[PDB]
């Protein structure tokens, strides 16, 4: 269940921490969730 | 024929006691960046 | 209870800081790198020299 | 004179004796060196055949 | 939030084991290097001499 | 002096033959 | 509807598997990952990694 908490609830407190230097190469899995 | 022999070696140090003073500039840094960009990798590791 | 547990866990086998820059892609560059062709580096000329 | 020629042949010989132990070493510890990480390939490869 | 207290045998084996035997385990894998040969120094042979070596 | 510097220079010297050969077999193979 | 399906089965599934563990190279403009450390892939592939 936590794994798909990732897709919001985890997804705005700790997913978007590496966002910093990920421009793309996690902004592909966020399109899936956003 | 001895100055022949030193010659392989002469053109060599022609430029490279230069290319230290030459590293800066992007005669080098087109490779050699990581000295300027300090180990480019990520500078060492600290959290990459 | 487990944020201290698992936290720690991955943390405490992240204390290796330095060796990592061989290790820097998945250990292969280490198995490339660290001792493949580093130790090879001076044995590749210490015999033309 | 021989032992000025000495250290000309003992540099002759201490330089490149700190050489040998290295490939012999390399020769013992490279062959496996990188077969140390192929072994995790069974781990990455079972689920690929899954979700696909 | 159930999974709070059910986390009491997750960090038995599969989150407290899975995630540490195996981040040492491939964090060691580096010492198949030329400390391959001193095996019991690999644990104490990855910080302060592989930046070393 | 010279004959204690002469024997162990042939030492000294007889090193390189073995020290090239088996270096030239070596580090070449231990890239594949 | 239909045409998503004829999208989806190609495009969806498959694309994770690279994308975050490696596989895409994560922005292989990042030249010293596919060049230096993760050009494993390169070095092999006589064909791809020249």
């Amino acid at each position: 269940t936590l794994e798909h908490r990732l897709v919001v609830a985890e997804a705005a407190q700790k997913l978007r921490l590496p966002l910093i230097s990920d421009g793309g190469e996690i902004h592909e899995e966020e399109i899936e969730k956003w | 024929q001895g100055a022949a022999q030193n010659l392989p070696a002469d053109v060599n140090q022609l430029i490279d006691q230069l290319e230290r003073h030459c590293l800066a500039p992007d005669g080098s840094l087109v490779t050699k960046s990581v000295y300027s960009d300090l180990q480019l990798a990520r500078e060492e590791m600290s959290r990459e | 209870e487990s944020l201290p547990s698992n936290v720690v866990s991955s943390a405490q086998v992240l204390a290796n800081v330095a060796n990592l820059l061989n290790i820097r892609d998945t250990e292969l560059s280490s198995f490339l790198v660290a001792m493949g062709d580093i130790s090879l580096r001076k044995t590749g000329v210490e015999e033309k020299r | 004179e021989v032992r000025d020629a000495t250290l000309a042949h003992k540099a002759e010989a201490l330089e490149l004796q700190r050489q040998l132990r290295r490939l012999q070493t390399q020769y013992d510890l490279l062959t496996g060196q990188s077969s140390a990480l192929i072994q995790g390939r069974r781990a990455r490869v079972a689920a690929t055949s899954a979700v696909s | 939030s159930m999974d709070m207290a059910d986390y009491q045998m997750f960090l038995a084996r599969e989150i407290e084991g899975r995630l540490k035997e195996k981040c040492d385990k491939l964090a060691d894998a580096i010492v198949d290097d030329t400390d391959s040969s001193t095996g019991n120094r690999n644990s104490s042979a990855r910080l302060p001499e592989r930046v070393k070596f | 002096d010279r004959e204690a510097a002469l024997q162990e220079r042939e030492l000294a010297a007889k090193e390189v033959e073995r020290l090239r050969n088996i270096v030239r077999r070596q580090r070449k193979d231990l890239k594949a | 509807k239909e045409v998503s399906a004829f999208f989806q089965s190609p495009d969806n599934s498959l694309y994770m598997l690279p994308a975050t563990p490696q596989g895409l190279a994560r922005d292989p403009s990042a030249i010293p990952s596919i060049c230096r450390i993760s050009a494993a892939l390169q070095y092999p592939a006589g064909l791809e990694g020249s």
